[PDB]
């Protein structure tokens, strides 16, 4: 896998575990 | 063609309205814990020689039985391929499946999918046909009406906290819902030529100087439960186009209905518990508007079919490369939106070898969740999803609080209906993105260009949704689609299971109001309308531009 | 609300709200991270890197910070308006010394101690001129001091011990003599820091509305991030892949930029109104409750009529002089603090400048108002002056050895058919004159409830006159029902049977006499009482008492609705349009048969992605003042208001992005810009 | 944990051991043949069925639609189909290559070729053709065998079954059946 590439695709689970909590919470 | 298309879809709703509204009232008996007229004696014996309390379940304790016995079925399913050498009602010498086939088919009959990544007369034999996908394809769709009945007492119950009792829905479910319509069904089709037997493979010697080895096997009873639990898990490896498993264009028609039987009669049940039936008839009118549309697309798109027929001189551009000549091609084009908007699964024809457009109404009334007439109840309390968050965006854009059924939405409520929406589509989105970036995911192709992503776009988007329809021109036994498409399976199904039973124990609770001045009317047109609307937007902002890579660009191509 | 003076004030605060600050809003985070990588990858790709064209994706990288920006501009631009009222009442305290007596007795010697360093128990003494320093109750004197700090009215009022009027605020200044009080508030629970409270971030959660919204916002960040970052594997399959410049463009506009920057902005911009309103709420979450609400009450008891009707006229019949007439009609309303008897001393300085009265140099007795006796006085002569309605009064002259004069008489007819409710001055025993009440409402003050009928919302007055006068003042007002002769327990009755019909209640009244009832209703506002009453049972104070204010109450709390509810429908109909603007252009470099999807036939590719992010960018600005002005909405049933809402605001959140980024791309191609 | 696994227990004899007994002894039991795959028999070797669909490239019979399974054409052992997209270029050269050898085998008839004979079947052992393709190669096989239009007409349309209703499905004529049949009616 291409290192620029790998990091775009841990930036999108970052935010998605990012968004998720957000769901669940008030902030 | 347009009358006669037009003409086979009313016969068939017609057909299904009068048998749907009577089992509505047997299945409002079931959620109103009223037994059926003559079981009410064999009930209290059999209860407690099972062990079987009546207890009422809270929703905590209620989703820990269903989930129980689904852990339970494909521990059982998952051995039973491994040793299928050992256990009998083996004619052929079958070896036991490899842990990838036996992994993704026990938790794909569990998952009431039945993903087919195998061959049926060369991979299975009759007693893992028999004792383990017969017998998975009563507990999913059980468990599926479970939920459902679980849902629906939350809005009648009010300011309680127990849902029922699991066991005795599950026990009332198979015992005299399915079992005896299918005892019905199954002995129908055996009369057309369907096939019900144990006896070994039948060499055949031809006219001509060639043999063939004919496959037998218990196929009749197994095919009266895929289309009524909508399990769509074919005994061989065309399913329902196969002769055996369906003999006649007259059973046909008795297996489109059975796939919209149950699922149309908890719209009627719900509509009946509820006192209103109009709260019921709503949800049934939504789906059907967007079910007739969605038909005359497909039938127009395969009537145009293929002008490179045309070119090289045959008779009409008509598009029978995937079909079959029993079926004619509005049949094979009804029953391609039947068997995937009710999450059925039973493939009349190979939907790979479909049109540009006759084939992305199947991929869409996949992706948009099973809504439209989703086989039973999952399709309900998938709807029922749909319906909070129609009647919660409503409310959003008038400025007072949610209300539905008199009872208040709140807050809690509405993060639980939400992550429960983007289940399906977040695991078909991941899956297919991987799919696409491993060489074992790609090289399971087999058309090139815009329809080669639509091949791998159709499998995550059945998988997770619990379809269980396939292009089948991927090659998914390789292991790698059968750990993927499993946890989509897995994930898809019971991941959505844990916040429908949660938004029923936080409905419960509540009392159901008086209308006010902030009320909106869950009936009529213009609240079908806000269904729809809310339905088809949702799916429209997930998939267009997944669409457009895959069968918008081979339109236009 | 929009000077130049302000603007400039918040704009520099605008750009310093772009550094890593922003992670608690989920929408404009996305929009800075992604405005962070393209400018990050421009600047590199511009020095030394594969791809071949950098300016374009600095325009893109440019337009999504000025994206942050402008979000950022709304926020400001709220609290800009809001810290302003703010602080112009920070400073009204700090200004102050403060002199503690070491007796209790006023004489004593006294020392300067800052005013923070008051605590409850502590005796300070206030002579003219100074500032009342903390709040509290007055133990010796009596003065007149000036309220404007709390209420915005230069019109006095009397503070002296041993009554119902001991009751001083910190913060306000008094006019005429001394005054000794014992502070009874801890510093940071002083009325003036409870105004503080309200305004001032940090304090106030986000109310159940707010949080409704915000849940399918994350939810649909969550569907346009996996339909976007998927396109990548998607399209490099196909063909080349999305360059990543593109995929945030897109990914930027598809997320609810317009409503995600705009509505905290919606919450400030509305508690601001209502301090404007003189009603103060400890968070938002209540001022959101007054909206639902399905059956409003009004408590008339401890008040002449609705508080709507305000001294109009000064009325002299025989023989007396105007100035003498308000000269006396202003000390009998001096004890009369309903809004009936404080006009009446807001027209005693408007006409003839009574501003200032030497409480101590009258050696009087004030008579309060009371709803039994009908009327309010003072003793401060010899004889006894007395204000009150027609009928109250007439028993009191004549309880005095005196008559009616015909011309008294026949001037109360007069204003009667006028259809003001005339209140009479008397001196002793002889008439001084009539004052006119007339209505302060611009239209109708029937409209106002006819608008509220409308919309579903009934009125109901509360009420303990006879059932022949309360029907009287009920026609007047045009309310739909009343209840007369109202104890304690029937008010109870009322609230408790409307939630069992399932109807959210509203009601306004006394802390005091209608403490049971404030707190089974669902929303309640206060009067005639301090924040402590209703700091905790979480209600509403209302600074004028007035029962009418319960209106601006609703009305207030509705906006705050109607706005979260006509940009959600707006900003999501928008990207029907922006769907066949990306679209078409993303991947026209991978699957070219897709420009047949381009039905606005836009220019280039990279002149359709760049009209959507400047209109994903413009559209914020364009709705500032839409969305902390209001939404003026129009009084309609549920059923027909979601359908107007569906025309008005679902039709233009189609048609409006089709025509915007279709002029955007033309003023591209005029001006040749790429 | 006593009411879980008995209800699953039962449930597992019901539907695994009750219900297929209780079907295939009625199944055997009222419609024998039907359930045994409806064999076609002549003294003890089977010929095949009326559902089974056979490859028949002899010039004396009548050829039905493309199989596509996955070894030999009419594989029982396979049950699968072309899934060949319209978008696909192989299919092209297939159909192309279907229409010609159709017309070079059949000179005496239309030069267009019924959609039927051209495309191939979803399950890949299709024994049915419509009865206007039946008739199409009528010639051939009038030729090869010496029997009159008019008789293979009529035994063509004596093999044919049409749906209880038109918009069902279509009519069917029975390959295996109408060669069997061409077969006694040649001695
Ligand atoms: C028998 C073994 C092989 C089969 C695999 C077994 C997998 C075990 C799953 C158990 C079920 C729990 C799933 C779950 O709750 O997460 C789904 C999330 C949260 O929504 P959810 O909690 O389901 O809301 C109700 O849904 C979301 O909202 C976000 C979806 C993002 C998907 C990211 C997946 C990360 C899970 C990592 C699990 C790795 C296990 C090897
Ligand atoms: C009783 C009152 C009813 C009121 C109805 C309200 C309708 C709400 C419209 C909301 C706007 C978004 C809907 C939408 O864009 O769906 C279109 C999708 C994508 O089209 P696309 O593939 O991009 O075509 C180019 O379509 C597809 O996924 C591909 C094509 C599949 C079939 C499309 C036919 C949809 C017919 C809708 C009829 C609604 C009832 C009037
Ligand atoms: C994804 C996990 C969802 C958890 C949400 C559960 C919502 C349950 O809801 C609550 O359950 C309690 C009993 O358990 C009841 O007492 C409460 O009345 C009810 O509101
Ligand atoms: C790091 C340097 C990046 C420079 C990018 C600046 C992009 C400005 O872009 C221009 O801004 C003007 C408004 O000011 C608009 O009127 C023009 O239409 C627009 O092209
Ligand atoms: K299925």
């Amino acid at each position: 896998m291409s290192a620029g590439v790998i990091t775009g695709v841990l930036l999108v689970f970052l935010l998605l575990g990012y968004l998720v909590y957000a769901l669940i919470n008030a902030e | 063609m347009a009358a006669q298309g037009f003409l086979l879809i009313a016969t068939f709703l017609l057909v299904l309205m009068v048998l749907a509204r009577p089992l509505g009232s047997g299945l409002a008996r079931l959620i109103n814990d009223i037994p059926l007229p003559g079981t009410t004696g064999v009930e209290r014996v059999l209860f407690r020689a099972l062990g079987v309390s009546d207890r009422e379940m809270n929703w905590k304790q209620y989703l820990c039985a269903i989930l129980g016995l689904n852990m339970l079925g494909l521990a059982v399913l998952f051995f039973m391929l491994l040793g299928q050498h050992y256990l009998p009602l083996n004619p052929q010498q079958l070896p036991g499946l490899s842990w990838d086939l036996a992994l993704n088919t026990a938790v794909s009959f569990v998952t009431n999918t039945n993903w087919r990544s195998y061959s049926g007369e060369t991979t299975l034999s009759y007693f893992s046909q028999m004792a383990g996908l017969t017998v998975q394809n009563f507990l999913s769709a059980a468990s599926g009406i479970a939920v459902i009945f679980a849902l629906i007492r939350a809005f009648t119950r009010q300011s309680m906290s127990t849902l029922g009792n699991a066991w005795v829905d599950l026990l009332r479910i198979t015992l005299w819902v399915l079992v005896p319509v299918a005892l019905l069904i199954a002995l129908f089709f055996i009369q057309q030529g369907a096939l019900q037997n144990f006896l070994p493979y039948q060499a055949v010697n031809t006219v001509e100087g060639a043999q063939q080895l004919l496959p037998m096997g218990p196929v009749a009873s197994q095919e009266a439960i895929k289309m009524l639990g909508t399990n769509g898990g074919g005994f061989f490896n065309a399913n329902s186009s196969h002769p055996f498993e369906n003999p006649t264009a007259l059973t046909n028609f008795v297996q489109m209905l059975a796939i919209f039987l149950i699922p149309t009669a908890l719209c009627f049940a719900f509509g009946e518990v509820m006192g209103d039936r109009r709260q019921g008839r709503m949800l049934l009118w939504a789906m059907s508007v967007i079910f007739v549309i969605c038909v005359g697309v497909v039938m127009w798109a395969e009537v145009q079919g293929n002008p490179h027929l045309l070119a090289l001189g045959t008779d009409s551009s008509i598009n029978m490369e995937g079909k079959e000549s029993r079926f004619g091609v509005l049949v094979s084009s009804l029953f391609a939106v039947v068997t995937t908007a009710a999450s059925c699964g039973a493939v009349i024809a190979m939907h790979d070898s479909f049109t540009a457009l006759g084939g992305m109404v199947p991929m869409w009334l996949m992706q948009i969740g099973e809504v439209v007439f989703g086989g039973v109840g999952s399709g309900l309390y998938g709807m029922m999803l749909f319906v909070l968050l129609a009647v919660f965006i409503a409310g959003l854009m008038i400025g007072r609080t949610p209300e539905y059924l008199g009872k208040k939405i709140d807050v809690r409520e509405m993060k639980l209906t939400a992550l429960a929406i983007l289940v399906t589509p977040t695991l078909v989105l991941m899956g297919a993105a991987l799919a696409m970036m491993t060489d074992a995911g790609r090289s399971a192709m087999l058309n090139p260009g815009p329809h080669g992503f639509s091949e791998v776009l159709y499998a995550v988007s059945s998988a997770a949704n619990n379809n269980g329809s396939a292009f089948a021109g991927l090659s998914a036994n390789s292991p790698f689609w059968n750990c993927l498409l499993a946890f989509c399976m897995f994930v898809g199904r019971f991941g959505v299971i844990i916040p429908v039973m949660a938004i029923a124990g936080s409905l419960v609770s509540k009392k159901s109001q008086a209308a006010s001045s902030g009320t909106l009317p869950t009936h009529g047109p213009l609240f079908v309308g806000l269904l729809i609307g809310t339905v088809l937007l949702v799916g429209a902002l997930t998939f267009i531009p997944a669409l457009a890579l895959g069968p918008v660009a081979e339109y236009l191509s | 609300f929009e000077p130049t003076l302000v603007v400039q004030a918040l704009k520099e605060a605008v750009k310093k709200l772009n550094p890593q600050a922003q992670w608690r809003n989920p929408v404009m985070f996305i929009v800075w991270i992604g405005s962070l990588l393209t400018t990050c990858i421009s600047i590199a790709m511009a020095s030394g890197a594969m791809p071949g064209n950098a300016l374009f994706s600095a325009a893109i990288s440019g337009w999504l910070w000025i994206t942050v920006l402008f979000a950022n501009f709304a926020e400001a631009l709220a609290e800009g308006r809001s810290k302003a009222q703010a602080n112009s009442l920070k400073g009204v305290k700090k200004t102050a010394f403060a002199r503690k007596l070491r007796e209790p007795k006023y004489g004593a010697a006294a020392d300067k101690v800052p005013a923070d360093q008051l605590r409850k128990g502590d005796i300070v003494l206030v002579e003219a001129g100074d500032i009342i320093p903390c709040d509290g109750e007055v133990i010796e004197g009596g003065a007149s001091v000036d309220e404007s700090a709390i209420t915005g009215e230069s019109a006095p009022v009397i503070r002296e011990s041993g009554g119902d009027f001991a009751s001083v605020t910190g913060g306000t200044r008094i006019l005429s003599d001394w005054l000794v009080i014992e502070c009874s508030v801890n510093p940071g629970e002083t009325f003036l820091d409870r105004m503080i409270a309200m305004v001032e971030g940090a304090q106030r959660r986000k109310t159940p509305n707010e949080i409704a919204l915000t849940i399918l916002l994350i939810a649909l960040t969550i569907v346009f991030l996996l339909a976007t970052a998927t396109l990548w594997p998607f399209s490099a399959w196909g063909g080349n892949a999305v360059s990543v410049t593109v995929l945030v463009a897109l990914l930027v506009c598809l997320i609810p930029t317009t409503i995600g920057g705009l509505l905290s902005a919606i919450g400030v911009a509305g508690m601001s109104r209502m301090l404007g309103a003189n009603v103060i709420a400890t968070s938002g979450r209540a001022v959101e409750a007054a909206g639902d609400v399905d059956v409003l009450l009004l408590d008339k008891t401890g008040t002449i009529t609705l508080g709507n009707r305000q001294a109009s006229e000064f009325i002299p019949a025989q023989g007396v002089d105007e100035k003498t007439l308000a000269d006396a009609a202003q000390l009998a309303s001096l004890a009369d603090e309903t809004p009936e008897g404080r006009s009446i001393v807001i027209l005693a300085k408007q006409r003839f400048n009574l501003r200032e009265r030497d409480v101590q140099s009258l050696h009087a007795t004030f008579v309060p108002f009371t709803a039994q006796s009908r009327m309010s006085g003072i003793n401060i002569d010899n004889r006894m002056i007395r204000k009150g309605s027609v009928d109250a009064i007439r028993r009191h002259v004549e309880a005095n050895g005196g008559h009616f004069p015909t011309d008294v008489d026949q001037k109360v007819d007069q204003v009667a058919r006028q259809g003001a409710t005339p209140l009479v001055v008397v001196e002793g025993s002889r008439v001084l004159g009539v004052i006119a009440l007339k209505d302060i409402v611009k239209g109708g003050i029937k409209e106002r409830f006819a608008q509220l009928r409308k919309m579903g919302i009934k009125t109901v007055m509360i009420t303990g006159d006879n059932r022949l006068t309360a029907a009287a003042i009920a026609a007047e007002a045009g309310v739909d029902d009343f209840l007369a002769e109202a104890t304690p327990e029937a008010k109870l009755a009322l609230i408790r049977q409307y939630q069992a019909e399932g109807r959210l209640v509203a009601m306004t009244g006394d802390g005091t006499n209608d403490a049971p009832a404030l707190a089974q209703a669902d929303v309640a506002v206060a009067m005639n009482s301090g924040t402590q009453a209703a700091k905790e049972a979480g209600n509403m104070v209302d600074l004028d008492s007035n029962p009418t204010k319960l209106i601006e109450v609703v009305h207030i709390g509705k906006q705050m609705l109607m706005t979260r509810g006509s940009l959600t429908t707006f900003s999501i109909a928008n990207d029907v349009a922006k769907y066949f603007a990306i679209i078409p252009a993303a991947f026209a470099a991978t699957y070219p048969q897709l420009n047949a999807l381009n039905i606005m036939c836009l220019h280039s590719p990279d002149s359709a992605i760049l009209s959507a992010v400047i209109f994903n960018a413009l559209i914020i600005v364009f709705l500032i003042p839409l969305a902390l002005k209001g939404v003026s909405y129009k009084p309609l049933t549920a059923s027909a208001m979601l359908r107007r809402n569906l025309w008005i605001y679902g039709l233009g959140g189609l048609l409006v992005p089709f025509i915007g980024i279709k002029v955007i791309d033309l003023l591209l191609t005029v001006c040749g810009l790429v | 944990l006593r009411p879980a696994l008995s209800t699953f227990i039962f449930l597992l004899l019901i539907t695994g051991g009750v219900y297929p007994l209780l079907t295939t002894v009625l199944g055997q039991w009222w419609f024998p043949w039907q359930a045994n795959g409806s064999l076609i028999r002549e003294g003890d070797t089977v010929r095949g069925s009326a559902l089974i669909g056979q490859n028949f490239t002899g010039n004396g019979y009548f050829h039905g639609r493309p199989s596509a399974t996955a070894e030999m054409p009419y594989n029982p052992q396979a049950s699968g189909g072309s899934n060949l997209a319209v978008s696909n270029p192989e299919l092209d050269k297939l159909i192309a290559a279907r229409v010609a050898a159709l017309r070079a085998a059949n000179p005496d008839a239309s030069a267009s070729v019924p959609v039927e004979l051209v495309t191939a079947s979803a399950s890949g052992l299709d024994n049915n053709i419509t009865p206007q393709a039946a008739a199409w190669q009528i010639p051939r096989v009038a030729k090869a065998r010496n029997l009159s239009v008019e008789q293979l007409t009529q035994l063509i349309a004596k093999y044919s079954q049409q749906p209880l209703v038109k918009y069902i499905g279509q009519p069917v004529v029975n390959i295996v059946e109408l060669n069997l049949a061409l077969d006694k009616l040649d001695e």
